[PDB]
């Protein structure tokens, strides 16, 4: 039960410090961690290595705004004066008898232009598709900054998870973000809710369409 | 210092074997740890093994040792990875790296990677879509306008191109990227923002062509009554 636990994202505009968090196992509450950053497009690149008492490992070519610090069983990467270049995947790292434990990596948003929310369009499923035995739920995302969305579906109150596939964002023409989410389902299914749900999720605030098959 | 640069192809067929290259440059001359690693959609990463190249002995991830083997050519500064008998489990960017020799308090580190290469273990061949209408609707869209579209689903490989009443109506078009769907087959949605006044009048035609399976489609998208 070896595990290294970060939170999936995490935003700050530029100029700004942030401060991430690698939480270790209480196995492994002693133990070295390295962090690491991906830049999109980007090769991996190591930042340094952070023992229990908080000595680091400056790494040649790795700018001086990364620094380590840890308390306990946390583990902690400071990045002050954020630039753009500093929108990345960071994700810390240990090693335990020949075994490399990786944690899930933060997505850490650097916002270099204002927030923007999106614009949320959603489609039933259309007749032609019905009459061909599916049915395919339409969720478009658009005009958005960061680029960073969840997005969940709602079968009338209920969460649903199985036949969803999401896109990961992609910049438009503009600097803002698009993304697309699709629900599949069986025409009976369809039919039988009272209204189907996509809940848009982006930097704390929530946009919700739903769509009733009785329209 | 060292350099790292993955290839090979992007596409692997479930049963088969996937093979990757790293061309390597700044290196030792002996006594290397290249490693490899790897990450899958909405996974951590995971370690597959190293091959040290002055011993010439590899080390693998347990959980993969059967079906890995890792190798060099010191003469064209290459290592190699070869992975049987994939499944969409092994679908993943593949990562070479090199380990550091300095086992600062206890941790051994990947110093140098490379950007790494997608590969998708796929069963889809040649497929054309199914084009269905999304007809106009006005709940999202400023005053005056409704957005409709058409779902160009399930076709392989990419791309399709999206024209609306045959290159006439290019304002208000937004054809929005496809997602890899798990079948490994494609689906992306068109859509175009037009005035609501002109629903009852102007016809709307979505001309879809799918250039690799030669299927053309030009479906009208009309209001729903």
């Amino acid at each position: 039960q070896s595990v290294l636990t970060q939170s999936p994202s995490a935003s700050a505009s530029l100029g700004a410090s942030v401060k991430l968090t690698c939480t270790l196992s209480s196995g492994l509450r002693s133990y070295t961690i390295a962090w690491y950053q991906r830049q999109r497009g980007q090769a991996p690149r190591f930042l340094l290595r952070l023992d229990s008492v908080g000595s680091h490992t400056k790494v040649d070519g790795i700018p001086d705004r990364f620094s380590g610090s840890s308390s306990g069983t946390e583990r902690y990467l400071t990045i002050s004066n954020l630039q753009s270049e500093d929108e990345a995947d960071y994700f810390c790292q240990t090693w335990t008898t020949g075994i490399y434990i990786f944690g899930g990596g933060t997505r850490l948003s650097v916002l270099s232009q204002p927030k923007a929310s999106p614009t949320v369009t959603l489609f039933p499923p259309s007749s032609e598709e019905l009459q061909a035995n599916k049915a395919t739920l339409v969720c478009l995302i658009s005009d958005f900054y960061p680029g960073a969305v969840t997005v969940a579906w709602k079968a009338d109150s209920s969460p649903v998870k199985a036949g969803v596939e999401t896109t990961t964002p992609s910049k438009q023409s503009n600097n803002k973000y698009a993304a697309s989410s699709y629900l599949s389902l069986t025409p009976e299914q369809w039919k039988s809710h009272r209204s189907y749900s996509c809940q848009v999720t982006h930097e704390g605030s929530t946009v919700e369409k739903t769509v009733a098959p009785t329209e | 210092q060292v350099q790292l640069q993955e290839s090979g192809p992007g596409l692997v067929k479930p049963s088969e074997t996937l093979s990757l290259t790293c061309a390597v440059s700044g290196g030792s001359i002996s006594g290397n740890y290249w490693s490899w690693i790897r990450q899958s959609p909405g996974k951590g990463l995971e370690w597959i093994g190293h091959i040290n190249d002055y011993s010439g002995r590899t080390d693998y991830n347990p959980s993969l040792k059967s079906r890995v083997t890792i190798s060099t050519d010191t003469s064209t500064n290459q290592f190699f990875l070869t992975l049987s008998s994939v499944s969409a489990a092994d679908t993943a960017v593949y990562y070479c790296a090199r380990r550091d020799t300095d086992f600062w308090r206890g941790i051994y580190v990947f110093e140098f990677w490379g950007q790494g290469v997608l590969v998708t273990v796929s069963s889809a061949s040649t497929k054309g879509p199914s084009v269905f209408p999304l007809a106009p609707s006005s709940k999202s869209t400023s005053g005056g306008t409704a957005a409709l579209g058409c779902l160009v689903k399930d076709y392989f490989p990419e791309p399709v191109t999206v024209s609306w009443n045959s290159g006439a109506l290019t304002s208000g078009v937004h054809t929005f990227p496809a997602v890899l769907q798990s079948s490994g087959l494609y689906s992306l949605s068109s859509v175009v923002t037009v005035p609501s006044s002109s629903l009852g009048t102007q016809t709307y035609i979505c001309n879809v062509n799918h250039k690799p399976s030669n299927t053309k489609v030009d479906k009208r998208v009309e209001p729903k009554s």
